[PDB]
Order: structure tokens, then C-alpha cells, then sequence
RNA sequence: UUUAGAAGGAGAAGUCAUUUAAUAAGGCCACUGUUAAAAAGUGUACCGCCGGAUAGGCGG
């Protein structure tokens, strides 16, 4: 049937977002973990630059893969995420960010509340 | 180790961290204080999840029997009797898990103050983290009478059964 | 007896042309695929062996363009030297071809005493090595066991329809399929199996000159495509072998 | 009868004012007012280190039951539910339910946060002009419910007999007087904040000084469902809802057989009796009010 | 063990020139939005002392 022909919008709808700023190099970030509080407005801003007009439905989606929080903590030296701490993605897995080590990034709750209330505010979630 | 144990209400329209903060560790507080600090706090509904929470329920710990009965808590807290409930028994338990202060509180406005006394950013940095691990425990606000300061005892839940207690009831 | 799905595979030139079909591969493509992997697990003594194949499609794309007038026009790629009297030259002639690339996943119907994820990760480390219709597997989401039709992920399985066929107007049967194709715009010619030409023998050039061997007549038929959240029983799309007689055929049963 | 019908409604038959903040000697209370206001940043409320007493006014005007229906696609279904109210005021006339929201006002369970530790707090019930003699509120424990002062008797037999629709109205305005240290912190209800970025907590003001809600009061009064079914096990009251749920402990009091839901079903569906404990509960969700239609 | 197996499609380029879219017009008549909600979450910390101490510990 005529609808199932590769086209470029189903391709594109299978290649996933990354961020452009990186966590190794960023000063206030160390072992994959958000240590200054002043890079908050990058983190957002990326986020919101990468995000707007990409949604993914569900079913298209990216799972949030255990594996790939695992590597993530791996390549720091985690065993396990850390007393206080959640594991955000930079650009939301709704929003054509991919589930990756690229893209993920280690945060406070506070300022995961923070981040993801804006994000949330900005998608209308 | 002997026992007391306090039941914190529910249903009185007040959040139990509440009535801990303002009436029953101050008396807790004041009585170790009076009585050479013999005694232990511990928190029997304690869970940490995502936040720590006390949860409604205290008990006072004590070596002894006898100095814990001195101590006559349904007297003392007799006019908080409409949300605070006092057990009549003193019960010897095998089973107790002993609280203390955290050892770090909040190094980032007390590098301030020393900085004062005598930040560089990755300094600051590592140390606002530190203080975001210790935010995360269960918490008492207490206002000193000696000073007047008013701060926030950070809590820890611990398995040595055994040692010396602070003014507050917790592990030294 | 178990249900193992072959979930998203990509293949890159998949061979489109048969002798009066361009487009979806011969249906015994996709089985010879299944009785090969058998084979290749076979020779590991994992022992499974595969009763029948569901194949349900999510993309396609032949290799061509359309015209203006919306029909396709099919790619070859350039030829290389062909053996033969002519081979020398660098120019070598052009035959009737046609590639299709697919995305495609594939319900295996499976018997076997350990069917489990251990024989699930043998298939992966097994396929690596295998065509489907001479087309090279790229890529692939996953291999996994299945229990249930909400298991599978949404989809279009591809299935036997002989009925609109045989009801079409008599008149012939390639008047049969021109009408049935006519009134019934979602079917699609398939080529199914095969027709004895001459009675089973051993003649000289054979691939193996140790297995018994037929000359062989292609046979088509008209089949139909069924939305995998609209499949009632799994064995509606399970592709099976059939032999009658000097008849090969894939069928449903 | 077969259903609860399409839509299926009943308006506040106990409505509550907003409540104004005071503040007061305690000396001469009788005599004398300030307005209470709110100082900013998060904003915060205090006594004006001289006063030493807050004071409450707000009012309730009783409806009767019968009449607080406000939509029932069924006539058949209103008449049953009517004939079941009146069923339930030939058993009593609401007194007991009458009896357990005075105690509410008696016992000021009201102030919320401002009730602990407040030194003394007086209530004053006044009606068409008539001033009750004040509720020394402190005799009253949060836990048990007073059924012979003679002064709660009264109150709950005018709003008894305003519930069985023998007044058409009962207007009752509420004072009450809260002795505190000269500027201990007083604590009216938050508003909501909708994610705006001032995310900082918010106070509410009514004509500019501060004031509650009318619903933290109503819930308040609402506090007198002692009959869910494990109640041996708590001992606390509950507010009223047609779960049963509350908002300290997440595990609500009265799922499945007991919620309202089933009960209504049960007794106007099937016409089944239930005990009269049961009955309280289901007229005291009446008095509520809320929809009930069809899920 | 699959209409099996194999494949370089390639180089280069002036689309230009010109143009009246106009003329005319009733959108109107009627209408019940409606009953019911704890903004919570201690929002939050403070000031010193030991330690070269950024490390790591302390009293209130």
C-alpha cells in the first residue's frame, strides 16, 4: 500500500536529536553531574532551541534505556546514581532527543524540577 | 535499651514536622538538657524515598530504666495532650536504630563565613553539591536558647546501637 | 511450540523482478530465507526447526523514480563482466532486473525443546550471515519471543487470497486476476511456487549433482494485506510449505 | 429505578463565607479592632508587637436539604431521594449531623495552625442578633464529640430543624478570639500558584487585609465522619468525601462498599435499608453537595 | 540451500521577451453553562570553632 512508501518525513522521523554543548568541557560540570547551578539557563535554552516543532509520538519515541543510564554512570565511575541526583536529558525524548550518553546529563531534584518545569511550560506540556 | 514512645496525632489539620520542630523535641531537648543528656531519640516510621520523612511517631531511648521514668514526659507535655499522645508503658527493646547529626551542614555559607573570617568557583561548586546531599535527609528546625540562632538539625538514620548522645539525643 | 519475531529488518536490494511480477519478492524468497536459518541453527545442534513464516511489512522503497504519468521506472545497477563467450569486453550486456529495498518483520512459527532467549540470541548471532532474496540485512530492531497479537508492533502482514480469485469473472485466469485486481484495488499479484515441467530426473550442469531435480514453471497468485491490529488468529499470515504431485507451493493453512 | 440518572447534583445545603482577619487586645477585645495586613517577602503574616490577639469573623448560612437539589434528569429518582430524606428525618431529624458540625465550630478545629498553641481562644456564635454565651474552646478535645452542652444543643437544634426544611434560612455569623504572644506569626490559607516563575508562596488577602478561604473553613466543619468502617483502628475524624480520602494520610477511608457511590446505588437502586451510621454518612454528603451523575 | 551467485551509469550546458481581471450584491431569526474542591510540600536557612587547609571534622 501506497502509504507505507519510505519517504523523508518517515526517515526523519527516525533520526534522533542530540545537544551541542558537552558535559566533559562544560566549567560547573563534572563527572557527568551539574556541580554549578549557573549553567542552568544553557541547559534550558538547549533544550528548548533543540526541542521546538520535533515531537515525537509515543510509539515513535526512543526508550529510556536502563543500559544506557548504566554506561553513563560507567564512563564517571557510578555504581549507582548518586544520594540526591536524577538523570535528565538534555533535549526531551519526546522532543527528538535520543536516549544517549550525549544527551544525558546528571542533575540535583531541585534543579530537575526547575529544568523540567520549564520545559514542560515552553512544549505545554 | 528502654523505651517511650510518643504518637504525633494525625488528623489535626498540622503537618507532624511541625509539632516536632515547635513542642516536642524543644522538651525533649530541654529534659536532656536537665538530665545530663542521658538519653536517645530515635524515629520508628522513618523512610527516605525521594526526601526524608520522620514520619508521626518518636520514641525515647534510655540505658536505664529509671532515669527515663524521671523524666514523667505525660506531665511535661500535658498542654499539647490535644495532638500529642504519650504511651503510659516504658518498654525494654533489643530492636532501636540510632539517629545522628549529619557531619557536614552547610559548608557553602560556612566557607563564606570563613571567608569572611580570613569563593573560588570549583570550590564553591563541589561544596553546593555537598550541601544538596545533606538537603535531601529528614531535617528539625531548632532555635537555640543559649545563642538564638535558629538552623536546621540535618538528620541520618545509622546501625551502631551504642554510644554517646548529644543535647539533641542523637549518636556523638 | 513457540512464536519468534524478527522485528524491523532493513534489506538493501532485495531481487523485485519475477518473470511476470515487478515489486514484492516471490513468497518462497522469504520462506527459502527461513528454511536456510534452520538450516544454519541446525548446524549448531540447536536442533529448532521453523514450521511457517509470517511476513509483515512497514516500509518499502524499489529502486526507481516515478514519471510524471506516476508509474515507476526501475534501476539497474551498471554490469559487470558475465561469464560466457563475450565476457572479455568491457561492456557487458543488460538483462530484465529489478531491486526493492524493505522493511520488513518476521513472525516465525518454531519448534524446538529450548525455545527461550538463549536460541533468541543464536538467531542473532546467526542471521549476521544470511540474505533475504539476495538482499543484505542491514539493520534490525530486535529478536524476541512473542505470545499474543498485541505483542506484535503495528504493521501490515501480507496473506493468501485465492478466494477473490476464484470468484473473479470466468472468462481466464489471468481474466480472473486482471478483473480481481480491478474490482479490488489493495490486492496484489504474488509469485507463490512452482510447476513441474518435466518429471523428477538427474541431467548434466546440475548446482548438486546428488539431489533429485525438476525443471520448473513459476507460479503466481493473488494475495492481500491485513493490518496486524486487525488479525484475529495468528495462523491467518503463517506462510507454509506444500507439496501435491509435482505442485511446489507456499500456502496458507 | 435503574441508575443514578445522566446528571445528578446538590448545591452546599452548609454555605460558608470567606473569614476576615482582626486584630485585638484581649482587654477590651469587645470594643475594639485593627485591620491585620501582610508584609512581603515570600510574604509572611504577624500581630503588630503590641495587640496580642487575633480575631476571626466569618459567616454560615444553613439551606434545607430537601429544597438543595439543583439538577436530576430522573423525576422518578428525585422522588425517590426526596421520600428517602424524608424517611431519614422521620428516624431523626438531623440533630446528630447537626450536633457534630456545632462541635466543629465549638472545638474552633477552624483555625487550622492557629489553634496550636494559642494561650486562650473564645467563640462567639451569633443569630438574628442573638449572642450565644462563648465556647471556652480549649474544654474541647479534637477526638470525641459533645452531645449535652446545652449551648451546642441549641445551635444544632435551630440548624436541625433548618436542615428538615421546617426555615426556609439559618444566617449564622462566627467570632472568635485567638491569645498569642505579641507578634507570634499568624498563618492564613496560600493561594495557588499556576507555574509562574515567582514560584515564592503567596498569601491571601481579602479586602486587602488578610483572610481563609471558605474552603479551608467548610472542610474544617466537614471533620465529623467517625463511622467508616475501621475507624477502631485511627480514632480520628475524618472530613467528609465521597472516598473518604484525606490529604495527611494517602490511603483513603472509604473505597469500594462503604464510598458513597456504592451506597447510594445500594439504597435507592436496590432500596435497600443500611444502618443508620451509614445513613449519616450519605445525608452528610447531601449536605455537602457535589455532582453524582452517571460515570 | 532463498528466480542462488556478480556489477562505477557518466562528462557538459543562458529559457527568455510582452501584457487592464474587472462590473453587481440584506446573512439573518431563537437560546438557562452548571453542581463540588485544605495549596500544600517544615519553600529556606543561622553564627562561630578546629584544621595550611579548597580536603575533612565540630558546637550550639
Amino acid at each position: 500500500p501506497k502509504f507505507l512508501e519510505k519517504n523523508l518525513a518517515k526517515a526523519l522521523d527516525k533520526e534522533y536529536l542530540l545537544p551541542d554543548i558537552n558535559i566533559d568541557e562544560l566549567e560547573g560540570v563534572d563527572n557527568g553531574c551539574l556541580i554549578d547551578e549557573a549553567l542552568l539557563p544553557l541547559i534550558i535554552d538547549e533544550g528548548k532551541r533543540k526541542g521546538e516543532g520535533n515531537y515525537r509520538p509515543r510509539h515513535l519515541r526512543d526508550e529510556r534505556k536502563e543500559e544506557t543510564v548504566q554506561a553513563f554512570l560507567d564512563k564517571y565511575g557510578y555504581c549507582n546514581i548518586p544520594v540526591g541526583y536524577e538523570v535528565h536529558h538534555i533535549v526531551p525524548l519526546s522532543q527528538g532527543g535520543a536516549d544517549s550518553i550525549k544527551n544525558m546529563i546528571m542533575l540535583s531534584i531541585e534543579h530537575h524540577e526547575r529544568v523540567t518545569e520549564a520545559h514542560a511550560s515552553y512544549f505545554k506540556w | 535499651m528502654f523505651s517511650q514512645i510518643l504518637i504525633i496525632k494525625p488528623g489535626t489539620g498540622i503537618s507532624p514536622n511541625i509539632i516536632i520542630s515547635e513542642d516536642i523535641f524543644p522538651v525533649l531537648h530541654s529534659l536532656f538538657v536537665e538530665h545530663d543528656k542521658k538519653f536517645g531519640i530515635t524515629f520508628p516510621a522513618y523512610s527516605f524515598d525521594k526526601k526524608g520523612h520522620l514520619g508521626n511517631i518518636i520514641e525515647v531511648l534510655s540505658e536505664d530504666k529509671e532515669a527515663l521514668a524521671s523524666l514523667c514526659l505525660e506531665e511535661h507535655l500535658a498542654e499539647v495532650t490535644d495532638y500529642v499522645k504519650v504511651k503510659k508503658e516504658i518498654t525494654f527493646t533489643d530492636d532501636y536504630v540510632l539517629f545522628k547529626r549529619i557531619r557536614e551542614e552547610n559548608q557553602y555559607e560556612t566557607t563564606a563565613r570563613r571567608m569572611r573570617k580570613r569563593l573560588g568557583r570549583p570550590l564553591e561548586m563541589h561544596i553546593k553539591k555537598k550541601n544538596q546531599q545533606i538537603f535531601c535527609h529528614a531535617y528539625i528546625k531548632v532555635k537555640s536558647a543559649s545563642t538564638g540562632q535558629s538552623y536546621n538539625i540535618f538528620l541520618a538514620p545509622t546501625d551502631i546501637k551504642h554510644g554517646s548522645f548529644s543535647a539533641y539525643g542523637l549518636l556523638r | 511450540k513457540g512464536y519468534i519475531l524478527l522485528e524491523k529488518v532493513n534489506i538493501e536490494n532485495a531481487n523485485a523482478f519475477n518473470n511476470i511480477i515487478v515489486g514484492i519478492p516471490a513468497i518462497t524468497s522469504f520462506l527459502g530465507f527461513a528454511r536456510a536459518l534452520e538450516r544454519k541453527l541446525n548446524a549448531k545442534e540447536i536442533a529448532i526447526r521453523i514450521n511457517g513464516v509470517g511476513l509483515e511489512f512497514h516500509e518499502y522503497e524499489l529502486k526507481g523514480y516515478k514519471n510524471k504519468r506516476g508509474q515507476y521506472v526501475t534501476s539497474c545497477p551498471l554490469p559487470g563482466s558475465i561469464p560466457g563467450q563475450n565476457e572479455k569486453k568491457l561492456d557487458a550486456h543488460i538483462m530484465n532486473q529489478a531491486y526493492i529495498d524493505l522493511n520488513m518483520s518476521f513472525l516465525l512459527e518454531v519448534e524446538g525443546p529450548h525455545v527461550d532467549m538463549s536460541t533468541c540470541k543464536s538467531i542473532k548471532s546467526t542471521m549476521e550471515t544470511l540474505r533475504i532474496a539476495g538482499g543484505i540485512i542491514r539493520n534490525y530492531k530486535k529478536i524476541r519471543l512473542i505470545d499474543t497479537l498485541a505483542d506484535i508492533p503495528y504493521g501490515y502482514f501480507l496473506t493468501l487470497r485465492q478466494d477473490n480469485l476464484n470468484d473473479a469473472a470466468g472468462d481466464d485466469m489471468l481474466d480472473k486476476m486482471i478483473h480481481a485486481l480491478q474490482q479490488e484495488d489493495t490486492l496484489v499479484p504474488i509469485a507463490v511456487g512452482f510447476k513441474a515441467l518435466s518429471e523428477v530426473g538427474h541431467v548434466e550442469g546440475q548446482r548438486d549433482p546428488e539431489k533429485d531435480h525438476c525443471f520448473v514453471e513459476s507460479i503466481f497468485s493473488l494475495g492481500g494485506f491485513e493490518c496486524s491490529k486487525i488479525l484475529e488468529d495468528i495462523n491467518s499470515c503463517l506462510w507454509r510449505y506444500k507439496t501435491e504431485e509435482g505442485l511446489y507451493l507456499c500456502t496458507i493453512i | 429505578l435503574k441508575s443514578r440518572p445522566e446528571n445528578l447534583s446538590f448545591a452546599r445545603c452548609l454555605n460558608t463565607t470567606e473569614a476576615k482577619f482582626w486584630q485585638t487586645d484581649f482587654l477590651k477585645r469587645h470594643t475594639f479592632k485593627l485591620p491585620l495586613l501582610i508584609t512581603d517577602k515570600s510574604q509572611s503574616c504577624t500581630l503588630s508587637t503590641e495587640c496580642d490577639t487575633l480575631r476571626i469573623d466569618f459567616g454560615i448560612k444553613v439551606l434545607p436539604v430537601k429544597e438543595s437539589m439543583y439538577s436530576c434528569s430522573d423525576y422518578n429518582y428525585r422522588t425517590a431521594i426526596y421520600q428517602k430524606i424524608d424517611e431519614y428525618i422521620a428516624e431523626d431529624g438531623f440533630l446528630t449531623l447537626a450536633k457534630r458540625y456545632v462541635n466543629n465550630i465549638a472545638n474552633a478545629r477552624f483555625l487550622w495552625r492557629n489553634r496550636k498553641g494559642a494561650e486562650i481562644i473564645e467563640t462567639i456564635v451569633t443569630i438574628e442578633d442573638k449572642e450565644y454565651p462563648s465556647f471556652n474552646s480549649k474544654s474541647f478535645n479534637l477526638d470525641t464529640f459533645v452531645e449535652d452542652n446545652a449551648t451546642i444543643n441549641e445551635i444544632a437544634q435551630q440548624i436541625a430543624d433548618t436542615f428538615a426544611g421546617k426555615r426556609e434560612y439559618l444566617n449564622i455569623y462566627v467570632t472568635c478570639f485567638v491569645k498569642i504572644g505579641c507578634a507570634m506569626e499568624v498563618y492564613p490559607s496560600q493561594e495557588m500558584t499556576f507555574d509562574d516563575d515567582d514560584k515564592g508562596k503567596k498569601l491571601f488577602k481579602f479586602e486587602g487585609s488578610a483572610g481563609m478561604h471558605s474552603q479551608k473553613i467548610n472542610n474544617a466543619l466537614r471533620t465529623i465522619d467517625t463511622w467508616y468502617p475501621d475507624y477502631t483502628t485511627y480514632e480520628f475524624p475524618i472530613p467528609v468525601e465521597n472516598y473518604g480520602a484525606a490529604r495527611s494520610i494517602g490511603i483513603p477511608f472509604r473505597p469500594d462498599t462503604k464510598s458513597f457511590y456504592k451506597l447510594i446505588d445500594r439504597m435507592i437502586l436496590k432500596n435497600e435499608d443500611l444502618p443508620i451510621e451509614d445513613k449519616h454518612y450519605v445525608m452528610a454528603i447531601l449536605i455537602r453537595g457535589g455532582m453524582f451523575s452517571k460515570k
